[PDB]
C-alpha cells in the first residue's frame, strides 16, 4: 500500500498528449491574461483588401434595397468606399440590421478671403445622430 | 452615454491680434 | 473507445483495492460484509476482464496494420471528398459573384435611368 | 503634430449664427446606447 | 428575386468557403509539421508514469502541477543549478 | 521495433471545442458561440 | 566544434527554460531578459528547439511559445506586478482538470 | 541578482552567434528530464536482467496467475516463518520478485497501448472526417438545389411576365 507505484495503470492524458503533439505553445489553458490588456492585432493585416469587395457587395445591396434620393449626377460607388455626392460641395461617407459610419469628406468653398475650420463635426454628430435614426 | 447636455461653448476659437 | 488499456486500468485499480483491504484486513459485523461484497465484485471484474481479453479483447496478435490501411484508405477518400466539395465551392463562389456583379449592375443602372 | 493651432478666421464667422438653424429645422435624437 | 437568390448563395458560399479554408489550413498544418507518431508515444509514455511533465493519474487535493515543468529539476537536477 | 512498421499519418488535433471561458475549480463549460457573422467585419480600421 | 553541435542544447534549452519560468518572473527585469534589444532578437533568432527539426525529445513545454509571445516586448511591460502574476498563476491553476472532463 | 555573466553575454551577438539548424539529437545532452537519447527502454524484459517467471505471452490471465502464484508463495512463507522460526527472509524476496514482475507486465502493457491508442486516434480522426464530408456534401448539395430553385423560379416568373 505504499509502494505500488510498479503497479499503477499509465495515464494517457489523451487531450494534453494531442496538444503537445503539434502545438508547441501552450493553448491548453488561459490566454487571455495578456490578449485583454492589450490592443494587439488578431487578423486583417493586410488580408482585410479582400473583404471590400463583400463591404461593396454589401453597400450595393443597401442601395438597391434603400430608395435612393434624387441623382444630383453625384451618385458613385467603389472599393474602399461609397462616394455620397461630390454636386457642388458634397461630402462623401459610407460604413466600414447594420451599422452605417460617415466623416469620410467635408464641404468645400471657394472666393478665399482660408476656408472655416473643423468645427463642422457639429452637423457630423446630428448626421450621427441620423446614423442611429434609421428613419 | 456620452452626454447629457447641450453644448456650444466648447469651441471657443480665440482672437489673439489684439494690435 | 473499447480498447484493452481501460480493461488493463481497470484490473490494476482493482487489484490495488483488494491489496490495500487485505493489508488493512491482516492488521486489525458490516466490515466483513463489505469486504467480502469487495473481494467478489473485484474477482468478478477479474474475470469478466480475462474473458474478454480471451475472446472479445484484442490479444498481442493481430496488430492495426490492417486497421493502419483501413485509416489511410478513409483518409485518402476524405481527401478526395474535400477536394471535391474545395473544387465545388469554387464553382458556386465564381457563381456568387457574377450573380452580384449582375446585381449591382442592375442596381447602378435602375439609379442612373431613374 | 497639430494639436494647439487653431487657425481662426472670423470673416466667414457668420457661419456659427447659420449653426443655430438646423437643430431647429430637426434635431438630434438621443442614443444612450453605446454599442 | 435577385436579393433573395444571391442571399441564399452568399450564406451556402460563405459556409463552403469556410469549410474550404478550415481544409486548406488542416492539410497545410499536417504538410508543414509532422512526424511518426513512434517518438511521440515513447516520450508519452516515459514522461507520463511519474509526476516529472504534467498532473499524472495520481491526482490528489493540491495538485502539484505548475506552470513549469517541475520542481525537481531545479532542486537537484543540473537544469536549474547550472552554476549554483 | 528497429524498422517496425511506419504511418505517415497528418497531426490532426482535436479542435471541437477547448477551455475557452475561464472556469472556477470545475463547472466550466465553452465561450465559442461561432459569431462568424459579427467576425466578417471586425477590423475596425483608420479610413484614412 | 562548441558552436555548431555543442551549444544548441547546453545553453539554449536549459537557459531559456530558467528564465522563461513563471518563478523568476519578476527576477528577470534587472539583468535583461526582454526588455534588451539584443537579447528579445537573440532568442527569437534560438527557437530551434522546439520545430518540427526536434520533435524526438519533446518534454519541456513553454520553450518557443515563450519567445514568441512573452518576448515580444508586449507581455513583458505588464503583468510583473506581485497582484498581476498571482491571478494569473491562480486563473492557470484552475486549467489543471484535463483529464476529467476530457469527454 | 544571480545570472550568468560571461556565457550569456558571449553569445548575445548577431552573426554565428544564433543557433544552428537542429540537427538529430541523438547524443549526450541535458533535455528536460532525459538524455535526449531515443530508443532506450526504462526497464528489462522478463527473461533478462531478472528471474525469468513470467512467459513471452504476457497475457493478462497468465499475469493474474503469476500473481496469484506469488502470493499463494508469500503467504505461505510468511506462515512457515511465523510458525517455525524468523530466520527466514524468502517472503521479502518473493515480494521483490513479485513486484518486479508487475512492473515488467505494467511496461509491457504500456508498449503494446502505443499501437492501440495510434490505431484507436486513427479510427476516430477517418470517422471525423467520413462525418465532415458528409456536412459538407449536404451543404453543397443544398447550394445546389438553392441555385437549381432560383433558376426555376427565374424562368417562371420572366415568362409569365
Amino acid at each position: 500500500r505504499d509502494a505500488l507505484v510498479h503497479a499503477r495503470l499509465p495515464s494517457f492524458a489523451i487531450p494534453y498528449a494531442i496538444d503537445v503533439l503539434t502545438t508547441g505553445s501552450y493553448p491548453r489553458l488561459p490566454t487571455c491574461i495578456r490578449d485583454k490588456i492589450i490592443p494587439p492585432d488578431p487578423i486583417t493585416k493586410i488580408e482585410k483588401q479582400a473583404t471590400l469587395h463583400q463591404l461593396n457587395q454589401i453597400l450595393r445591396h443597401r442601395l438597391v434595397t434603400t430608395d435612393l434620393p434624387p441623382q444630383l449626377a453625384n451618385l458613385t460607388v467603389a472599393n474602399g468606399r461609397v462616394k455620397f455626392r461630390v454636386e457642388g460641395e458634397f461630402e462623401a461617407t459610407l460604413t466600414v440590421e447594420v451599422p452605417w459610419r460617415l466623416l469620410k469628406l467635408e464641404i468645400l468653398v471657394e472666393d478665399k478671403e482660408l476656408v472655416h475650420s473643423m468645427q463642422i463635426d457639429f452637423i457630423h454628430q446630428l448626421v450621427q445622430s441620423r446614423l442611429f435614426a434609421d428613419e | 452615454p456620452k452626454k447629457k447636455d447641450v453644448e456650444f461653448l466648447p469651441p471657443q476659437l480665440p482672437n489673439d491680434k489684439f494690435k | 473507445m473499447a480498447d484493452r488499456l481501460t480493461q488493463l486500468q481497470d484490473a490494476v485499480n482493482s487489484l490495488a483495492d483488494q491489496f490495500c483491504n487485505a493489508i488493512g484486513v491482516l492488521q486489525q459485523a458490516n466490515p466483513t460484509e463489505e469486504y467480502a461484497q469487495l473481494f467478489a465484485a473485484l474477482i468478478a471484474r477479474t474475470a469478466k476482464d480475462i474473458d474478454v481479453l480471451i475472446d472479445s479483447l484484442p490479444s498481442e496478435e493481430s496488430t492495426a496494420a490492417l486497421q493502419a490501411a483501413s485509416l489511410y484508405k478513409l483518409e485518402e477518400e476524405n481527401h478526395e471528398a474535400a477536394t471535391c466539395l474545395e473544387d465545388v465551392v469554387y464553382r458556386g463562389d465564381m457563381l456568387l459573384e457574377k450573380i452580384q456583379s449582375a446585381l449591382a449592375d442592375i442596381a447602378q443602372s435602375q439609379l442612373k435611368t431613374r | 503634430k497639430r494639436k494647439e493651432e487653431p487657425s481662426s478666421i472670423f470673416q466667414r464667422q457668420r457661419v456659427d449664427a447659420l449653426l443655430i438653424d438646423l437643430r431647429q429645422k430637426f434635431p438630434p435624437r438621443f442614443v444612450q446606447q453605446k454599442s | 428575386q435577385l436579393q433573395k437568390q444571391l442571399k441564399e448563395a452568399e450564406q451556402i458560399l460563405a459556409t463552403a468557403v469556410y469549410q474550404a479554408k478550415e481544409k486548406l489550413k488542416s492539410i497545410e498544418k499536417a504538410r508543414k509539421g509532422a512526424i511518426s507518431s513512434e517518438e511521440i508515444i515513447k516520450y508519452a509514455h516515459r514522461i507520463s508514469a511519474s509526476n516529472a511533465v504534467c498532473a499524472p493519474l495520481t491526482w490528489v487535493p493540491g495538485d502539484p502541477r505548475r506552470p513549469y515543468p517541475t520542481d525537481l529539476e531545479m532542486r537537484s537536477g543540473l537544469l536549474g543549478q547550472m552554476n549554483n | 521495433m528497429s524498422g517496425v512498421r511506419a504511418v505517415r499519418i497528418s497531426i490532426e488535433s482535436a479542435c471541437e471545442k477547448q477551455v475557452q471561458e475561464v472556469g472556477l475549480d470545475g463547472t466550466e463549460t465553452y465561450l465559442q458561440p461561432l459569431s462568424m457573422s459579427q467576425n466578417l467585419a471586425r477590423l475596425a480600421q483608420r479610413i484614412d | 566544434d562548441d558552436a555548431g553541435n555543442r551549444l544548441r542544447f547546453q545553453l539554449e534549452l536549459e537557459f531559456v527554460q530558467c528564465l522563461a519560468n513563471p518563478n523568476y518572473l519578476n527576477f528577470l527585469a534587472q539583468r535583461g531578459y526582454f526588455k534588451d534589444k539584443a537579447f528579445v532578437n537573440y532568442l527569437k533568432y534560438l527557437l530551434y528547439w522546439k520545430e518540427p527539426e526536434y520533435a524526438k525529445y519533446l518534454k519541456y513545454p513553454q520553450c518557443l511559445h515563450m519567445l514568441e509571445l512573452l518576448q515580444y516586448e508586449h507581455f513583458r511591460k505588464e503583468l510583473v506586478n506581485a497582484q498581476c502574476a498571482k491571478f494569473i498563476d491562480e486563473q492557470q491553476i484552475l486549467h489543471w482538470q484535463h483529464y476529467s472532463r476530457k469527454r | 541578482m544571480q545570472y550568468i555573466k560571461e556565457y550569456t553575454d558571449e553569445n548575445i551577438q548577431e552573426g554565428l552567434a544564433p543557433k544552428p539548424p537542429p540537427p538529430i539529437k541523438d547524443s549526450y545532452m541535458m533535455f528536460g528530464n532525459q538524455f535526449q537519447c531515443d530508443d532506450l527502454i526504462i526497464r528489462p524484459l522478463e527473461s533478462q536482467g531478472i528471474e525469468r517467471l513470467h512467459p513471452m505471452q504476457f497475457d493478462h490471465k497468465k499475469e493474474l496467475r503469476k500473481l496469484n502464484m506469488s502470493i499463494l508463495i508469500n503467504f505461505l512463507d510468511l506462515l512457515d516463518i511465523l510458525i517455525r522460526s524468523p530466520g527466514s527472509i524468502k517472503r521479502e524476496e518473493k515480494l521483490e520478485d513479485l513486484k518486479l514482475l508487475f512492473v515488467h507486465v505494467h511496461h509491457l502493457i504500456n508498449e503494446y497501448r502505443p499501437h492501440q491508442a495510434r490505431e484507436t486516434l486513427r479510427v476516430m480522426m477517418e470517422v471525423q472526417k467520413r462525418q465532415r464530408l458528409e456536412t459538407a456534401e449536404r451543404f453543397q448539395k443544398h447550394l445546389e438545389r438553392v441555385i437549381e430553385m432560383i433558376q426555376n423560379c427565374l424562368a417562371s416568373l420572366p415568362d409569365d411576365l
